[PDB]
């Protein structure tokens, strides 16, 4: 397996998919880590806060996850730059440069 | 004590009642009545308490008999086991917001 | 600093430095070695022999 | 690794790995060097308020 | 001040009207002993500067370690072996210890001879899984 | 260094671990950033005298 | 039974209406931890302990 | 909202309760923004007989 | 206030994260720049001016 680049790619992406839905699974310091559990046996009035606190940790879970995809689609961005570059210089024509 | 103490002083009976709940088959309900159930419809569904918003299909999952509750992630209760007839029925969220 | 020890962790609630995985000696080489290579060869110092 | 990564299966490479690996078994108290007992009642129990 | 960790004697020196310290002003460093005045410096116990060196599982189940910037000597005082199990004990101090810029790492055979690098464990040191069969650095 | 870790730790911790994972990959950037800056051409040539 | 040695009984198979209590008896503390009272009508527990 | 009940449902006016009187007397909402006031009428309302 | 704490910790220090998001790109852009010139200019000759 020389191909090692593209692979990565999928485990990377593997593995951030596995880090959000284990963020998921957390309570966030709540009661349960299932909304239903909330709304079956809190009233609204003290159960908004057990609400606004899961949404708000599964929002910044997402949130990570996000700035991880920032960075994999910075890596990726510079790999394809790279591949474009090398494909209008060396496919499409000559290249002087060495290596 | 004497009926002539105060009432910080007067007997006081004490019944504390500690409940588990939505974790394991319940034998003790409350007062709601059943009503039928609508099988693959978007419905306010209460199984054991459980209270939701969704659509139900039959599910090929098979459940341990200390077993009432089924999630895959822990944040969504999958599959449940609808209390009356002992089929195993999986729960999907009522949202399609993938359009 | 190439000395800093286990002690300044503590101190930055648990943010570390990692050193880098070139050493300024091997990035100095590769930079010795780009130098001679140019003077010597000039274009064929990419090219392989 | 496998704890840190929440994966049975891990990948070639170094991984920077959590704390599991030390529990406390024994615990320390130590208070001043004091015998006497607070006059609660002299607070509590006075003849008036 | 109820706490789980470690305690260093401190060269400190305190005002008669303070008791306790926070040169981060999230954790408390430093602390004077009611009991006998001296004064005492608190260390987490969590040695997190750790990195485990791994080929996949699929291949083995072999790794090594990486004790991020202490010295060799320290190893089994900076993790504190004594109260880990013993197969951490394996990894705390053995033949395979080789001291590097970046940290000990033991549990990796040190070659003379230099390859390109697969594992970047830093300061000009790499890992590889290569013959029986055992992780070199 | 609180009484009690590992529960936090149950708690808190694959977030730092996401996070913890995106400076890893910032710092294998700059290690990438420095080998493709020095190491284009990966043969060493003594100095001349 | 007295405070030292409190009487534990378990409740099970049976509809759990508290609305018959309102014409006997009167609570004078009644705190629900956990759950919330207006919520307890709707709700099934596994085993209750009294 | 002026009304008279007995000590032991005072506990029943309030947001979120359940009782006698807050099922079938009188139930204040959920996201109620007011002040409750009781005192003690044995004096006033109470008579021999 | 544990969950209040360790949240506002993690917040600090995604927004330390974001920062190094920032700084990383301007060095690759650097770093980009860099390498361009040394294949271009130190490894070879260029026609392209300034
Ligand atoms: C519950 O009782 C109803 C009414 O007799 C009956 O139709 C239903 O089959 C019962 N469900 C059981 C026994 O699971
Ligand atoms: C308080 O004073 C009374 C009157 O002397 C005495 O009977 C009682 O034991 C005292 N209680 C305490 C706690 O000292
Ligand atoms: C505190 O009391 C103990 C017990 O007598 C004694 O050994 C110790 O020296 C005392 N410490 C101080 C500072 O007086
Ligand atoms: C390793 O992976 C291969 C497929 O790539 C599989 O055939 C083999 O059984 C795996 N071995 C182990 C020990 O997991
Ligand atoms: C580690 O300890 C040895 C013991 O003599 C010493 O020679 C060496 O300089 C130490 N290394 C560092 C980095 O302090
Ligand atoms: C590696 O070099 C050291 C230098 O002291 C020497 O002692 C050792 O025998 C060498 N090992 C091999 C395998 O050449």
């Amino acid at each position: 397996s020389a191909l090692g680049k593209l692979q990565d790619v999928v485990n990377q992406n593997a593995q951030a998919l596995n880090t959000l839905v284990k963020q998921l699974s957390s309570n966030f310091g709540a009661i349960s880590s299932v909304l239903n559990d909330i709304l079956s046996r809190l009233d609204p009035p003290e159960a908004e806060v057990q609400i606004d606190r899961l949404i708000t940790g599964r929002l910044q879970s997402l949130q990570t996850y996000v700035t991880q995809q920032l960075i994999r689609a910075a890596e990726i961005r510079a790999s394809a730059n790279l591949a474009a570059t090398k494909m209008s210089e060396c496919v499409l024509g000559q290249s002087k440069r060495v290596d | 004590f004497q009926p002539t103490n105060g009432v910080g002083y007067q007997p006081y009976r004490v019944v504390v009642l500690s409940f588990e709940l939505l974790h394991a088959p319940a034998t003790v309900c409350g007062p709601k009545k059943s009503t039928n159930l609508v099988k693959n419809k978007c419905v306010n569904f209460n199984f054991n308490g459980l209270t939701g918003t969704g659509v139900l299909t039959e599910s090929n999952k098979k459940f341990l008999p200390f077993q009432q509750f089924g999630r895959d992630i822990a944040d969504t209760t999958d599959a449940v086991r609808d209390p009356q007839t002992l089929e195993i029925l999986d729960i999907t969220p009522c949202s399609f917001g993938g359009v | 600093i190439a000395a800093r020890d286990l002690i300044c962790a503590q101190k930055f609630n648990g943010l570390t430095v990692l050193p880098p995985l070139l050493t300024d000696e091997m990035i100095a080489q590769y930079t010795s070695a780009l130098l001679a290579g140019t003077i010597t060869s000039g274009w064929t110092f990419g090219a392989g022999a | 690794t496998k704890c840190t990564l929440k994966s049975f299966t891990v990948e070639k490479g170094i991984y920077q790995t959590s704390n599991f690996r030390v529990q406390p078994t024994e615990s320390i108290v130590r208070f001043p060097n004091i015998t006497n007992l607070c006059p609660f009642g002299e607070v509590f129990n006075a003849t008036r308020f | 001040l109820t706490g789980t960790g470690v305690l260093t004697e401190s060269n400190k020196k305190f005002l008669p009207f303070q008791q306790f310290g926070r040169d981060i002003a999230d954790t408390t460093d430093a602390v004077r002993d009611p009991q006998t005045l001296e004064i005492l410096d608190i260390t987490p116990c969590s040695f997190g500067g750790v990195s485990v060196i791994t080929p996949g599982t699929n291949t083995s189940n072999q790794v090594a370690v990486l004790y991020q910037d202490v010295n060799c000597t320290e190893v089994p005082v900076a993790i504190h072996a004594d109260q880990l199990t013993p197969t951490w004990r394996v990894y705390s101090t053995g033949s395979n210890v080789f001291q590097t810029r970046a940290g000990c790492l033991i549990g990796a055979e040190h070659v003379n001879n230099s390859y390109e690098c697969d594992i970047p464990i830093g300061a000009g040191i790499c890992a590889s899984y290569q013959t029986s069969q055992s992780i070199i650095a | 260094d609180s009484t009690e870790c590992s529960n936090l730790l149950l708690q808190y911790g694959s977030f730092c671990t996401q996070l913890n994972r995106a400076l890893t990959g910032i710092a294998v950037e700059q290690d990438k950033n420095t080998q493709e800056v020095f190491a284009q051409v990966k043969q060493i040539y003594k100095t001349p005298p | 039974a007295s405070v030292y040695a409190w009487n534990r009984k378990r409740i099970s198979n049976c509809v759990a209406d508290y609305s018959v209590l309102y014409n006997s008896a009167s609570f004078s503390t009644f705190k629900c931890y956990g759950v919330s009272p207006t919520k307890l009508n709707d709700l099934c527990f596994t085993n209750v302990y009294a | 909202d002026s009304f008279v009940i007995r000590g032991d449902e005072v506990r029943q006016i309030a947001p979120g309760q359940t009782g006698k009187i807050a099922d079938y007397n009188y139930k204040l909402p959920d996201d109620f923004t007011g002040c409750v006031i009781a005192w003690n009428s044995n004096n006033l309302d109470s008579k021999v007989g």
